[PDB]
């Protein structure tokens, strides 16, 4: 039983004993209160989690793709073999089958790739078909 | 309204919904078989199938003549040559049969949008199969059964198929009985086996007679009450009994429903008060699981692009293949099989089993889809759904099976028939060999090889396998297949098969 | 950005993702291109050797081919090879595996698809090849070697230098190695928990030097006994001598042996207790033999029969139902049982069988039991629905 605190704003506090997962953080006073650029849909989630694909979370996370975007950002600053293994499980689950066009429409990916660097990379793609 | 009746499949009088529909409504009604003459001298049909074909067609003509009218055989494609029958005929209804198959189902599509801007009305009944095979689909939450026990589950929930329509009489055929122009309507008259390009000389009497009127014979004697109650395996059966069914069935010269009714009538007269078991129905209860399999699934009879299939890596072996074709394996029982197979159009089911397991998983290791496209030239009753189905479950391809039975090339052969007179009727070089060596000439003493005028090696080829290591290298193969498809990591073959929908 | 999202984070996602998924993912933007190419997308692959000639499946593109060696030849670890009917297909193998002079694998497996391509070979060429992993890779574990003419000598080279990592060998119908042969491997491979092989190779001496002191203990041992010649064959005879101190230093070990053999060709083979857990008649098998299973066999866990003949077997599952107390799977063709005994059957194992596979024919109805009827008793002592299983009759 400890306390904590986010960048933006001055608000929560939580176990340790229970919560026996918290490790990327397991570091500060390992030598309250030290937390920076995340926020507090992430504590019932690990806190669901840590006493043991899933769901739940395709009920937890079925957030919108900004919020999303943020969960995996913040899914390593804390290292989660399995918050941040299951956000991507899901980023996964959204490309399988997608062209390299369809991928870029629905993540808002521009298109940094001159012509040559493009079709060079669709060539050496063709190799994966057998 | 000028109506045309169009048979392909269900080349009979008896049961034909589609006929009472070209038929109520009066004016003209004339009926028609397409077919392509020059599609026809491609070997995608041996004579067998051909000659059985223009006899149902012959009789159909005949069983017309009775009626004041008669069959029309118009030559070519559908499209483009119902166009020009259109205009020719002044046509205003087009009947026929619905078909499931994929192909037919797309061809179908097509001759009615060429019929819709045209000007004339399409009726199409089903009954060729037991049920609609969609409402079967339906009820199975839209997706077909791809199990036989899972198949017979839903069947026996669902309502009876519908009874066999009555026939047409005479009466409402003259009130539309049309001008048969004379020395002309053989401009439309049933070819003959020399004019489709086949050699006629020696050829004797078919071994099953085609037509509705054969079809319906063999029936009353398949029913005949006290040599039908039967239900142990015989040897008497893998010759063509004279009440075997199957290919009326396959061209529709039988009438499923009345086929499913007398049986049910007859059970009904002896069992007595009862309503029988599913395995009554057996052999149409087959026959419409695989046909449901198949609506919905154009490559049904390929390996690739397959949903329900297995990706098995076959390999391409035009060699072997022609041995197991010719019936030139070393093995009597496999090559008697093939011979019947060539010679009369029809072999037992059993002996389909042994000759489709030593092509795929048994010995050769060839695709099934090449068994498919032999069994599809030479067997009778092999339609594009049946045929597929068959050879999908049998090299244990599709349809969630336990692939450990093994069809020995030699013991299966022998247990079938102690005997060997079977081998005795096709494989005549053997007429000498005894039993006790006959399924297995090669282990006859050349003591007995001679006695028997003949020398393997010689007048009969040796086995092009070693059986048992044949058996160990399939069994492995079949093994990891299954394995990386249950993803089942462990030691037991009864668990690495899946039973139902993958994982 | 999604673009420049973290990229060991693109990772943890593509490690998610088939190859040809990653492929298009890799051509999203600059940032995610990157991703492709690191090696822990890059310990495994599976070689896809085959020809238009022969096999009706797709190769590996040529192209990847060159790509891998180049790129990730010191990232594989877990490399196989399916290789179909044609010798061209066992060439590009070899030319291959020549080529892995940087690789450190950990596991190797060379599949024959259809037709034993290898041993279609001159052997100096196959051996050559696989010797390059032989010698390069030291941390060596696994190496399925079936249908593959490897010889005494270049075994001899495996174990001077993976002895220290070998744990798995599969390598049955491998023609060129004898009895001698192997006794190398179970020698100098004190590590070897699985263990492949044809019963011509397995020995009295094989087993002792398996049995052995300085040996771990055996998890798995899978033998194949076929009828590889003449209409009869005479098979040799292990001491059981031999199978009892088998046992002895490897209690939970799983015994594996499939048959393949014709008429008693099996005198010399259910002879006394065997610690047996897996069997499987792929050919034939005798009322006789199959009654000395029962006596024989206390460890039976599943027991497969793909053919019998012609007497009934009531007795044979009924005892066996007796004294394999730890029979769990079982599956009968081409024989036959009484409906009554077989119902005897299920009733003592019963809840115990999580497998029970019968074709339809096998049953013989009596005096009590029809057809029609077994399923129902059938299905209330396993505790699920069951039904024998059907051919089709098309």
């Amino acid at each position: 039983s400890i306390k904590l605190q986010s960048s933006d704003g001055e608000i929560f506090e939580v176990d340790v004993e229970i919560a026996k997962q918290s490790v990327t953080i397991k570091t500060m006073l390992e030598d309250p209160v030290p937390l920076p650029n995340v926020n507090a849909a992430i504590l019932k989630k690990v806190i669901q989690w840590c006493t043991h694909i899933p769901v739940w979370d395709q009920e937890f996370l079925k957030v919108d793709q900004g919020t999303l975007f943020e969960l995996i950002l913040a899914a390593n600053y804390l290292d989660i073999k399995g918050l941040l293994d299951v956000t991507c499980k899901t980023v996964a689950n959204m490309i399988k089958g997608k062209t390299p066009e369809e991928i870029r429409k629905t993540f808002n990916i521009k298109n940094d790739f001159t012509e040559e660097e493009e079709a060079q990379v669709r060539k050496e793609n063709q190799w994966c078909e057998e | 309204a000028s109506s045309v009746h169009w048979f392909r499949k269900g080349l009979r009088l008896h049961d034909n919904p589609a006929l009472l529909a070209a038929v109520r409504g009066a004016r003209c009604v004339r009926c028609v078989y397409i077919l392509d003459p020059w599609f026809a001298a491609s070997s995608s049909v041996g004579i067998n199938r051909w000659r059985f074909l223009l006899q149902s067609l012959e009789d159909l003509d005949t069983s017309l003549r009775k009626l004041n009218s008669r069959l029309f055989v118009v030559r070519g494609q559908p499209a483009d040559v119902f166009p020009r029958l259109f205009k020719e005929w002044g046509v205003t209804r087009l009947t026929f049969e619905y078909d499931s198959e994929p192909f037919g189902k797309e061809r179908d599509a097509a001759i009615m949008k060429m019929a819709k801007e045209a000007g004339v009305e399409v009726v199409t009944e089903n009954s060729h199969t037991l049920y609609d095979l969609d409402r079967i689909i339906e009820l199975n939450g839209q997706k077909p059964p791809l199990t036989y026990k899972r198949f017979q589950a839903l069947i026996s929930r669902m309502e009876l198929p519908k009874k066999p329509a009555v026939a047409v009489s005479s009466q409402q055929m003259e009130s539309c009985r049309a001008e048969i122009q004379e020395n002309h309507d053989d401009t439309y008259g049933v070819p003959s086996l020399e004019e489709l390009g086949f050699p006629t000389e020696g050829l004797g009497p078919a071994v099953w007679q085609g037509g509705e009127t054969e079809a319906l014979a063999r029936l009353d004697k398949h029913l005949e009450r006290k040599a039908w109650v039967a239900n142990r395996m015989n040897a008497n059966s893998l010759l063509a009994s004279p009440t075997g069914l199957s290919p009326y069935l396959r061209f529709g010269c039988l009438s499923c429903r009345l086929f499913y009714y007398r049986l049910w009538d007859l059970y009904k007269k002896v069992k007595r008060n009862s309503t029988p078991p599913l395995s009554l129905f057996g052999q149409l209860l087959w026959r419409e699981f695989f046909y449901t399999a198949a609506t919905n699934n154009p490559r049904f009879d390929r390996m690739e692009g397959n949903p329900i299939c297995i990706q098995i890596p076959w390999d391409r072996n035009p060699e072997a293949l022609a041995k197991w074709a010719e019936g030139k394996t070393g093995f009597p029982w496999i090559d008697a099989i093939m011979t019947q197979l060539r010679q009369e159009g029809w072999i037992h089911h059993l002996a389909r089993h042994a000759v489709a397991c030593f092509l795929t998983r048994g010995d050769l290791w060839v695709s099934w889809e090449s068994g498919v496209r032999v069994f599809d030239e030479l067997l009778l009753d092999a339609d594009f759904s049946v045929n597929a189905g068959s050879w999908m479950w049998l090299s244990c391809s599709a349809f969630f099976q336990q692939f450990f039975h093994c069809y020995c090339p030699v013991g299966f052969g022998r247990r079938t028939d102690p005997s060997g007179d079977y081998i005795r009727r096709y494989l005549p070089k053997l007429k000498g060999f005894p039993s006790r060596y006959i399924y297995e000439p090669w282990n006859a003493p050349e003591s007995v090889q001679k006695a028997a005028k003949c020398i393997i090696g010689v007048d009969y080829p040796r086995p092009i396998v070693n059986h048992a290591e044949t058996s160990r290298l399939n069994i492995e193969r079949m093994k990891q297949i299954y394995q990386q498809l249950s993803r089942y990591r462990g030691l037991c073959l009864l668990a690495s098969v899946p039973s139902c929908v993958e994982d | 950005d999604w673009g420049n999202l973290l990229q060991d984070i693109i990772l943890q996602v593509f490690k998610y993702l088939p190859l040809l998924d990653r492929a298009h993912a890799s051509q999203v933007c600059r940032n995610w291109n990157q991703v492709f190419h690191m090696p822990d997308l890059w310990r495994c692959f599976e070689f896809e050797l085959n020809q238009p000639a022969t096999s009706y499946l797709k190769a590996t593109h040529p192209e990847l081919i060159k790509q891998i060696i180049k790129r990730h030849s010191n990232h594989l670890q877990y490399v196989s090879f399916k290789v179909d009917s044609s010798k061209e297909s066992a060439e590009a193998a070899c030319d291959i595996l020549s080529q892995l002079v940087n690789c450190s694998l950990k596991t190797l497996g060379l599949i024959s698809t259809a037709r034993p391509s290898f041993m279609d070979l001159p052997k100096s060429h196959f051996i050559s090849a696989l010797t390059v992993v032989f010698v390069n890779s030291k941390s060596l574990s696994s190496l399925k070697i079936d249908d593959t003419p490897v010889d005494d000598p270049s075994l001899k080279v495996l174990v001077a230098n993976n002895s220290d990592t070998l744990k798995l060998l599969k390598m049955s119908s491998c023609p060129h190695v004898s009895p001698a042969g192997i006794l190398c491997v179970a020698d100098q491979c004190h590590g070897l928990r699985e263990l492949a092989l044809n019963y011509h190779l397995l020995s009295d001496e094989l087993l002792l030097a398996l049995s052995s002191e300085k040996h771990v203990r055996l998890e798995h041992l899978r033998i194949d006994v076929v009828s590889e010649n003449p209409g009869q064959t005479h098979f040799h005879t292990i001491q059981k001598s031999s199978w009892d101190a088998f046992i002895r230093h490897s209690p939970k070990v799983n015994l594996v042996m499939y048959f393949f053999l014709y008429e008693e060709e099996f005198d010399p083979f259910f002879r006394y207790e065997i610690p047996a857990t897996h069997l499987y008649f792929g050919r034939s098998v005798s009322k006789d033999v199959l009654g000395r299973v029962g006596m024989t066999c206390p460890r039976l866990v599943e027991l497969v029969v793909c053919a019998n003949g012609l007497r009934p077997l009531d007795e044979e599952l009924i005892r066996i139902a007796e004294r394999c107390k730890n029979l769990s799977a079982i599956g009968l063709g081409e024989c036959e049982v009484s409906c009554s005994a077989f119902v005897e059957f299920v009733k003592m194992c019963g809840g115990r069988l999580s497998q029970l596979s019968i074709m339809e024919e096998v049953l013989i109805p009596d005096q009590k039991y029809s057809l029609e009827q077994i399923h129902w008793e059938v299905s209330k002592h396993l505790g699920r629905v069951w039904f024998p299983d059907m051919m089709p009759t098309w």
